RNA sequence: UAAUAGGGACAGUCGGGGGCGUCAGUAUUCAAUUGUCAGAGGUGAAAUUCUUGGAUUUAUUGAAGACUAACAACUGCGAAAGCAUUCGCCAAGGAUGUUUUCAUUAAUCAGGAACGAUUAGGGAUCGGACGGCGUUUAUUUUUGACCCGUUCGGCACCUUACGAUAAAUCAAAAUGUUUG
């Protein structure tokens, strides 16, 4: 079959609010809604996967990658907000050095509007100053005291500060700085990061929360 | 400033460049590395990534792009992590005909398990 | 047979310039001692000094045997202190 | 006095065999305390108790 | 400002810390700049606008990556011409037993590395074993045949059977 | 005599030691939904093979098998084959220290059974205990990471052997050339 598709295709436009610093992020080609399979499928289900350089236009920050589901659609237009949050592959190989530890929690969380959110986080051991030790090694019961203290931290300052407030402290790795200040009285734990951030559905659709955000 | 998502999956044998937009679902323009030179043998070379690399660049430059996102693998399953001749020649030619890209990153599946 | 001379004059045949990946021996590729118009009988001459060694010989050609003692001991010296260096680099 | 502690230690490890009987290397520990049950059993036996 | 990053440890501190210029004079030639961080101890690539080969910045990225695994620095800046590329094999997953694994990765290296430089010789690579992985540099064809020598080599065939099976097929190249 | 030989009690611990269960993680295969739309591939040359119902590929889910990559060590645990996500439970075990006790219980192995006396010190390695002519936690007391000394207990390196001797084996094959 010749099915070429360039007429019943078209250019939907995918745009950024607020806190993402841009004004646009996306124009993107999809296919024309109409009868017979209308475009809601085609369209919202998508997610949309960017770098956060851009979007706060700090380019230091070209890892952090973060999903993001399609959920406003006029015609010729669109407007995403925060679902899926992922960290940079190559700068988590970048992280791993020999002779201290990495430290690993895969923590289940839920937003009071019952948003299922886990928290992946990987902490990295500091060699101290003034050390000529060529390790600087944990003790596995003091990586297990450094794991609760840290689902100790995030389930402290999580379960509140909804989704405006939870990624607005989740950009400028507040979440870091209180870990490392938190858990360094037992252990120094430099390079806090906070590898993933989990949703797998979002139970509703409505608008009001979305302008919301808006 | 558009911009797009042009991919790289090249084997040792085979070169993929798949455009696609800023998400991932809508297939712009795909040309394997045998539609190129057709020669049975040596179907991932960087003249067959110089063969689809100035396809499909400039077929959707003809499209409208003027600016790619490129991602790059191999078969990370169980083979290599290293693409094969293709992924140079096509970042090549991709790049130096016409258009201009900002940053790179390439993404390849990692088993934490396999064997 | 052959490649009882493959593995065992692999030093020397790599040591020329047949690895051009290889950087002591794509070094030694143009290095100058082979880049002269007469090398491959050069090291004709240590292969079959080599073969000769298998078949049975204590002694090469290729040795002075002979040295004021200060340049010996600075040799082996100098031998010693690579390997000690190579040793010490392989705690990596 | 030690002979309750190896009892109470090696009855202890049986009830932890007859919560798991195949942990076979707890049953090699089963099997050095009893020998201890045959060890001090035997002396302590001889020595008039 | 296209920077990538990878990590080096502090014995390998010294040999970059003069090894350095001829990597980034040599890279200063493909425009993309970098630096060593001395107080954290990091390698940073980065390209600005004048790069007229964007696919030098993957040579880059895999440059300082074979700079981390404790390649020696011309070998690394080897990695930019066209043929050559990078690779590791990991082994330590692939053999289940700890001495046997041991005895069959020196059956790898051999008596003084002869057999090492006698598959780099069948292969036209360069094989560098670094503690439990295997990094190998050179052209795909390459790659792909001594991938195929370090499993055969791991699933217990000796490299003596290996070399006369590479041998014989480079007589059968003909 | 409390033995510079016992087993245990107590304390802060320690171990990628074992058993039960849970918890994730990726990739592999399978299925579905799209965007698809002429090759994908398997290699030394080449073919079987999938392929106008779309195979390879892109994205998004679900189910199952595997294992716990990168930290992973000139280390740590366990006698062995062995031991790698988080968390809980179950018992053991090691090491240190004590102001703890029946006080010879000790040492080596036929019969049998389960699992598959110093070298000579130095510099590093942790697992404790004690001390500090020091930073940082810390809004300052705890406390912990770094640095130092003592100290034990082990896993290995190096030289000299304290010697050997059957040599290829050595801080043990030192005690088979003035043998007890």
């Amino acid at each position: 079959k010749v099915q070429d598709p360039f007429t019943r295709k078209d250019w939907y436009n995918i745009k950024a609010p607020a806190p993402f610093a841009v004004r646009d992020v996306g124009k993107t080609l999809v296919n024309r809604t109409t009868g017979l399979k209308n475009a809601n499928d085609a369209l919202k289900g998508r997610i949309f996967e960017v770098c956060l350089a851009d979007l706060q236009k700090d380019e230091d920050h070209a890892f952090r990658k973060i999903k993001l589901r399609v959920d406003e659609v006029q015609g010729k237009n669109c407007l995403t907000n925060f679902h899926g949050l992922d960290f940079t592959t190559d700068k988590l190989r970048s992280l791993v050095r020999k002779w201290q530890t990495l430290i690993e929690a895969n923590v289940t969380v839920t937003t009071t509007d019952h948003y299922l959110l886990r928290l992946f986080a990987i902490a990295f051991t500091k060699r101290r100053p003034n050390q000529i030790k060529k390790t600087t090694y944990a003790q596995s019961s003091q990586i297990r005291a450094i794991r609760r203290k840290m689902v100790e931290i995030i389930q402290r300052e999580a379960a509140s500060c909804t989704l405006h407030q939870l990624v607005s402290k989740l950009i400028p790795e507040v979440i870091g700085r209180e870990i490392e200040k938190a858990t360094q009285g037992i252990y120094p734990l430099q390079n806090v990061h906070i590898r993933k951030v989990k949703l797998l559905k979002q139970p509703k659709f409505d608008l009001g929360a979305l302008m919301a955000l808006h | 400033l558009v911009f797009g998502v042009a991919r790289i999956f090249a084997s040792f044998n085979d070169t993929f460049v798949h455009v696609t937009d800023l998400s991932g679902r809508e297939t712009i323009c795909r040309v394997t590395g045998g539609m190129k030179v057709k020669a049975d043998r040596d179907e991932s070379s960087p003249y067959a990534a110089m063969l689809a690399a100035q396809d499909v660049a400039a077929r959707c430059k003809e499209l409208g792009i003027t600016a790619l996102h490129i991602k790059i693998r191999a078969t990370g399953g169980n083979g290599t992590k290293t693409p094969g001749p293709g992924a140079q020649s096509a970042l090549r030619a991709l790049a130096r005909s016409g258009m201009k890209i900002g940053r790179i990153e390439d993404v390849t599946p990692t088993p934490s398990d396999s064997t | 047979l052959a490649l009882q001379r493959l593995i065992a004059e692999s030093h020397i045949l790599s040591e020329a310039g047949a690895n051009p990946s290889h950087w002591q021996s794509s070094h030694a590729a143009t290095t100058g001692t082979n880049t002269r118009a007469f090398a491959t009988g050069r090291i004709a001459k240590k292969t079959t000094d080599m073969r000769i060694q298998a078949l049975g010989a204590k002694e090469s050609i290729l040795t002075q045997q002979k040295m004021p003692m200060n340049m010996r001991k600075g040799i082996v010296k100098h031998q010693e202190e690579k390997e000690k260096k190579r040793r010490q680099e392989a705690r990596e | 006095e030690d002979l309750y502690f190896l009892i109470k230690k090696a009855v202890a490890v049986r009830k932890h065999l007859e919560r798991n009987r195949k942990d076979k290397d707890s049953k090699f520990r089963l099997i050095l305390i009893e020998s201890r049950i045959h060890r001090l059993a035997r002396y302590y036996k001889t020595v008039g108790v | 400002e296209s920077s990538f990053m990878t990590l080096f440890p502090k014995y390998r501190e010294r040999y970059l810390k003069d090894c350095w210029p001829l990597v980034t004079k040599a890279l200063e030639k493909h425009g993309i700049a970098a630096t060593l961080d001395i107080v954290e101890g990091s390698m940073t690539v980065k390209t600005t606008r004048k790069t007229y080969d964007p696919a030098a910045i993957l040579k880059a990225r895999d440059l300082i990556k074979l700079l981390a695994r404790s390649v020696p620095a011309p070998q690394a800046l080897k990695i930019l011409e066209d043929g050559m590329a990078c690779d590791i094999i990991k082994i330590r997953s692939m053999v289940r037993n700890k001495e046997r694994f041991v005895k069959r990765r020196q059956r790898l290296l051999g008596q003084n590395g002869t057999t090492l430089k006698a598959l780099e010789l069948l292969t036209q690579t360069y094989i560098l074993v670094h503690g439990n992985t295997v990094s190998v540099m050179g052209g795909y064809k390459g790659l792909k045949e001594v991938r195929r020598v370090v499993e055969d080599t791991m699933n217990n065939i000796h490299p003596i059977y290996l070399i006369k099976e590479l041998m014989i097929k480079r007589e059968l190249a003909k």
